[PDB]
């Protein structure tokens, strides 16, 4: 973190893991 | 019941040694105790066998303590 | 005076039968004429079959009853004791070599290991367990007295009393 | 359960000492239900009883309860242990307030 | 409910097999608001050796 | 999975819920105690094992101090329901150079010492003295000639017990250190203080009213 | 280097103590200087700060 | 550690969460952050107000020889909180005093002392 | 060192009599000629001030025994009004402050 | 902050408000430290008013194997002479390798503490009552535990050996009245058979106690 | 071991002359000196002060000497009084009457 992404932006919920589980 | 009762075995054992323990602990105690009233108060011994057999395994101590010594 | 013999064959023969079933009349095996080797195996050969000569404990608690009157003596002590807790020290399961190796050195009694002997009697003084006991067991007896005197019986018949008169 | 105890010499078995049973701490474990074990031992068994009191899974399968406002309130977090607390029913609140004459 | 106060009851072991004589023998009739009312041996069913195995 | 859920820890008492856990003692972290048996009891059975003098004295509010931790202040009442950091104190702060000058610790002595190297005895019987940390700690300690100033060391070996407070103040600079010295000998040694000791040249008139 | 000097100076100070050089007076040069006379010895001693706050 | 490092670790944005960490906080950071709630400046702490014959018993309940004075101000760390009349009310601060309040409006007299002002 | 004022109930340990110790305000060395050593470790010992006088060896004289002596113990209000309130009125006299009924 | 030369102790500031930036955040009980801030928002003010305490254990708790009563591993934010950069960095209490002659158990343990530890074990009467004095999580070491048990144990069979000597006593104390007359060599001996102690042993330590008390002389 | 050197030798030696001066005669005399005056303390006005003080001439030897600390090189306190009168601070660089900065 030399620099910290905007997170505040963000409602919080979990992303779907993109190489997706079958 | 294979694991239980060899400790209360163990605890059996200990309580006899301990009654052992007490009844030498005892024989030392008569030791210090009988000398008190041989050494301090006097008129009174027993056997002269009890008093020869005493300074002979006194003198035996004695020699095993002069061997030990050095 | 420091002599350590490592053995051969004929004077192995002829050591073993002189010493071992000459003096101490010991009976050697096959393998026991094997691990002969030393000075140092046919003294712990013969210390071992010694100590395994003299009488256990069990041998030695029949040729000596404890007397009823000694017990019974026993029996009226204020005190008895707990004797229950050689169970609670920790056993830890691992070599008996590198048990050997650590009190070689100094390392048995470090890092919260210690070694557990049971004794007897002890160093009675500057020990502070001890001298809270028996300060224990001063008011323990002082207490006795007062019961066989009978302050006890006043004592608790007044608070009693007291009690109803609340 | 060895330690401690009294014995009896006649029989040499132990003291069934009536006074063991108050003073004695229960040590939880899986596969008993609970273990006696004199007071003064109880000292080295602290984590189990945490362990014990913890809720049985990662904290993470539960966290659900915690994020919520009306599943903090509801429920128990002690040492990390997320159970219902005791909590009314509806007609057990509108009859609890209604012969309050609120 | 709070002026009701009835007859509690209390269950008292001793560890010997004495204690009802010697409860009868404190000579309690009053601890002073309460007034004890009976002293009697609890009778229990006797316990098997297995409870203490 | 757990088998017997073990019960709250200090639930004894019939109509108030138990003291947050960790307080009394186990994991720290929450404000409020609870206990499935005083809320799963209607509340008229908890009135019902009650009265107006046992109510009265478990609903006691001992404000910010607590009952089962003493000295310390209740956690509930702590914005944070962990314990307070200032009586839980180390000994160094994070700017905080470490500069301790040897302290001193007054011991109590089982046997007559005498030091051979020096000609003097170490201490008598039963004398309470001031020694060397380590001194203590690594000889007379490890053997039987001297223990601890503890009051509950003078209560033991039968002797008036006197409270030193080893280690109450433990100066954290050395002018500290002779601060706490002075107040220490000013303490111990008070016969140091009296007038006649101030005056030991004057026992007599002024001392060129003489002979030689 | 602070600990070494400090008994060095102790040392020194018991040397000057036993052979007559130490000037208990130092602290004190901006003082008058009391009476010295038969009876005022009560002025020259260093009174301790504590029992002039007993008494 | 990371947060040392200032890596944001949250478990909504990649999973991971920050090692050293008490996995519950009954209070987050911002309404510790708040000390109007929890201290008490311009509110009230007791929520509860008793009629006349209420106070006079509540007043006699507590122990003679017992003076206000002898009750500190408890510091702006300890919450501010007043449990009812319990027993050993008198022991609570702001319970003290907000009986204090309804004796003087009710015009119950108030027979403890009350609180002195040390000077130097 | 110190900001503020607080008041500590100590026992005098000889005696065991129970007087009350007040600290005032003493104000913080200067900000402009400046030392963090001293600021720093003056706010450390300013939070240990109030909290009981956790490591504070307490300097005081007793007033029933007249003599200045660190035996003192402080006491926290709960257990000075444990004390107190279980005392019979004549030994209020002996052991507390004047007055204090 | 006070100007004047001499400032005995007073009971409120008596010249109101206390003056300067730092008076402020002495006033707030904040540390002097915040006049170097330049984010003031909640945030910070959280961060530094120091209620919430930032610090941790090298290892979980159960996993803990020495004795950090209070030492958590602590951060310190500082600055070098070039200003422009600001690092911060982790700081470890001083870990002492504690050998005590523990008391109850006659030998000594070497068991690792910090300075405190050492202290308070001074304080507190020995290694011993050090143990005792903690229990469960308050001390977070293996190591402390399993010496606690040998203690525990330990001091069990001091109780026992202690009422043993008593029960010695009252042996000794109920024979004596007996042997206590001078009587006959043989009536001495039915005794030695009615407590069952045996005859040559006792011939043995007394003159094992001889030996002893005229050895010292 | 320089000889050659001026400060660096005669400095050093002269602090193996002040402590071959300590243990030798130096300090026995100290000890001496200290228990000598409490032997002078306790047959002259401890009589005294066991009489005023209300206790025995034992008890009171407990009371006024509660423990013993002798004096050894490095555990001394102070080694003189701290100044009465301490000197007065004058402005910043001697202005006068007064300066406006620091
Ligand atoms: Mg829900
Ligand atoms: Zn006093």
């Amino acid at each position: 973190i030399h620099k910290g992404w905007r997170t505040w932006e963000y409602q919080h919920t979990r992303p779907d893991p993109r190489p997706f589980p079958d | 019941y294979e694991f239980h009762e060899p400790l209360r075995r163990k605890n059996a054992e200990d309580m006899r040694q301990f009654q052992t323990d007490v009844i030498d602990m005892a024989c030392a105690m008569l030791g210090e105790r009988l000398l008190d009233t041989v050494n301090a108060s006097d008129t009174s011994s027993f056997p002269a066998e009890w008093q020869e057999a005493i300074a002979m395994h006194v003198e035996e101590i004695e020699a095993e303590m002069e061997e030990v010594a050095a | 005076i420091e002599n350590f013999v490592l053995e051969e064959e004929t004077i192995r023969e002829r050591v073993i039968y002189q010493v071992v079933e000459g003096v101490f009349r010991l009976s050697p095996t096959s393998a026991d004429r094997r691990e002969l080797r030393s000075v140092a195996n046919i003294i712990d050969y013969v210390l071992t079959h010694v100590r395994a000569a003299r009488p256990t404990d069990r041998e030695r608690r029949q040729e000596r009853p404890i007397t009823s009157a000694a017990l019974a003596v026993m029996q009226k002590c204020p005190i008895q004791p707990q004797l229950g807790f050689v169970h609670a020290l920790p056993h830890d399961t691992r070599d008996a070599l590198l048990q050997e190796w650590e009190r070689m050195h100094h390392l048995d009694w470090q890092f919260g290991k210690a070694v557990y002997t049971p004794r007897s009697k002890e160093n009675v003084r500057g020990n502070l367990t001890w001298l809270r006991e028996d300060r224990h067991y001063d008011q323990r007896m002082k207490f006795m007295q007062e019961v066989e005197s009978g302050e006890a019986r006043a004592k608790h018949m007044k608070l009693i009393a007291e009690a109803a008169g609340n | 359960v060895h330690a401690s105890r009294h014995m009896d010499v006649e029989t040499w078995r132990e003291v069934p000492d009536p006074h063991w049973d108050e003073r004695s701490y229960l040590v939880p474990d899986q596969m008993f239900y609970n273990i006696p074990v004199p007071p003064e031992y109880k000292d080295a068994y602290w984590w189990r009883e945490l362990q014990a009191r913890r809720v049985q899974c990662p904290v993470e399968w539960v966290s659900h309860r915690m994020y919520n406002k009306g599943d903090r309130q509801r429920y128990d977090f002690q040492d990390l242990a997320f159970r219902k607390k005791f909590e009314f029913s509806y007609e057990e609140v509108v009859k609890n307030a209604k012969d309050m004459r609120s | 409910p709070d002026e009701i106060e009835g007859p509690w009851e209390a269950y008292i072991t001793y560890d010997r097999e004495d204690g009802l004589s010697y409860a009868q023998s404190l000579g309690i009739t009053t601890i002073g608001v309460a007034t004890v009312l009976g002293l009697t041996e609890h009778v229990r069913e006797p316990q098997p050796y297995a409870v203490v195995d | 999975v757990a088998p017997w859920v073990p019960p709250p820890r200090h639930d004894i008492k019939v109509t108030m819920p138990p003291p947050p856990g960790g307080e009394v003692g186990g994991r720290f972290g929450v404000s409020q105690g609870y206990s499935d048996r005083l809320a799963r009891t209607p509340y008229w059975k908890r009135m019902a094992l009650s009265t107006y003098k046992l109510r009265m004295m478990e609903n006691a509010t001992r404000y910010p101090m607590s009952e089962h931790r003493p000295g310390e202040y209740d956690i509930r009442y702590l914005p944070t329901p962990y314990p307070c950091t200032i009586r839980n104190r180390p000994l160094l702060e994070v700017g905080e150079p470490r500069q301790i000058p040897s302290i001193r610790i007054p011991v109590i002595f089982l046997v007559n010492l005498f030091d051979e190297a020096k000609g003097c005895w170490f201490g008598r019987r039963y004398e309470t003295v001031y020694v060397e940390r380590q001194f203590m700690r690594e000889e007379l300690m490890p053997q039987r000639y001297a223990i601890y100033a503890t009051p509950e060391a003078y209560k033991l070996l039968g002797l008036p017990v006197v409270n030193h407070h080893t280690h109450e103040e433990i100066p954290k600079t050395p002018r500290e250190y002779e601060k706490l010295l002075e107040r220490q000998r000013y303490d111990e040694e008070r016969w140091k203080y009296t007038i006649e000791y101030l005056f030991r040249k004057y026992e007599d008139g002024p001392p060129e009213l003489l002979d030689r | 280097s602070e600990r070494e000097a400090a008994q060095y100076k102790f040392i020194r100070r018991w040397e000057l103590q036993m052979r007559d050089e130490w000037d208990q007076l130092e602290p004190f040069k901006g003082l008058p200087k009391p009476k010295r006379q038969f009876g005022n010895e009560a002025a020259e001693v260093i009174w301790p700060y504590a029992l002039l706050l007993e008494r | 550690t990371p947060m040392m490092l200032n890596i944001q670790n949250m478990m909504w944005w990649n999973g991971k969460r920050n090692l050293y960490r008490a996995t519950y906080r009954e209070k987050t950071w911002y309404e510790i952050s708040r000390t109007g709630a929890f201290t008490k400046g311009r509110r009230p702490v007791m929520r509860q107000k008793y009629s006349r014959e209420a106070l006079q018993a509540a007043l006699a309940m507590v122990p003679p020889g017992f003076e206000v004075a002898d009750v500190p101000r408890p510091p702006q760390r300890i919450l501010a909180q007043s449990e009812g009349i319990v027993g050993r009310w008198y022991s609570n601060y702001w319970t003290l005093h907000s009986m204090r309040y309804q004796c003087l409006l009710a015009g119950v007299e108030w027979p403890l002392g009350e609180r002195q002002r040390p000077r130097t | 060192s110190s900001r503020f004022f607080q008041k500590y109930f100590i026992r005098c340990g000889n005696c065991q009599t129970i007087q009350r110790y007040a600290k005032g305000y003493k104000p913080i060395p200067n900000p402009i000629l400046f030392d963090s050593d001293a600021h720093c470790r003056s706010y450390h010992r300013e939070r240990r001030d109030c909290t009981g006088l956790t490591g504070t060896l307490v300097t005081c004289r007793c007033d029933k025994c007249a003599r200045v002596h660190s035996h003192w113990t402080v006491m926290d209000f709960q257990e000075f009004l444990d004390a107190k309130l279980v005392m019979t009125p004549e030994e209020r006299t002996a052991l507390l402050w004047p007055g204090a009924g | 902050f006070s100007t004047f030369a001499l400032n005995p102790e007073t009971s409120v500031a008596p010249h109101g408000p206390p003056r300067g930036l730092v008076n402020r955040y002495v006033s707030m009980g904040l540390p002097p430290w915040a006049a170097w801030c330049n984010k003031v928002n909640r945030y910070s003010l959280y961060r530094m008013s120091g209620v919430t305490q930032r610090s941790f254990l090298p290892k979980p708790p159960q996993e803990m194997d020495v004795i950090w009563l209070n030492e958590r591993v602590r951060e310190r934010v500082r600055t070098s002479r070039q200003v422009q950069n600001v690092y911060r960095q982790l700081k470890y209490p001083y870990v002492k390798t504690g050998i005590h002659y523990s008391d109850v158990l006659d030998h000594w343990v070497q068991v690792p503490m910090v300075e405190a530890a050492m202290f308070e074990v001074e304080k507190d009467g020995g290694f011993d009552n050090f143990i005792l004095k903690r229990s469960g999580p308050e001390l977070r070491s293996t190591y402390g535990e399993r010496i606690r048990r040998h203690i525990l144990v330990r001091q069990k069979e001091i109780q026992k050996n202690f009422v043993l000597q008593k029960q010695a006593q009252m042996l000794v104390e109920s024979m004596e009245k007996e042997i206590l007359p001078m009587e006959d060599g043989k009536k001495v001996e039915e005794v030695l058979e009615k407590y069952g102690i045996d005859k040559e042993q006792l011939l043995r330590d007394i003159a094992r106690a001889a030996v002893a008390k005229k050895q010292q002389l | 071991e320089a000889h050659k050197e001026s400060e660096l030798h005669q400095n050093r030696l002269r602090w193996v002359e002040t402590m071959k001066w300590w243990e030798e005669i130096g300090e026995p005399h100290h000890q001496q000196h200290a228990a000598s005056e409490w032997e002078w303390f306790r047959q002259r006005v401890l009589p005294a002060k066991a009489a005023a003080m209300g206790l025995s001439e034992e008890d009171a030897a407990r009371e006024l000497r509660r423990a013993v600390m002798h004096e050894t090189p490095r555990w001394y306190s102070r080694i003189q009084p701290p100044n009465a009168r301490s000197e007065i601070k004058e402005p910043r660089d001697q202005r006068w009457p007064s300066s406006p900065k620091w």
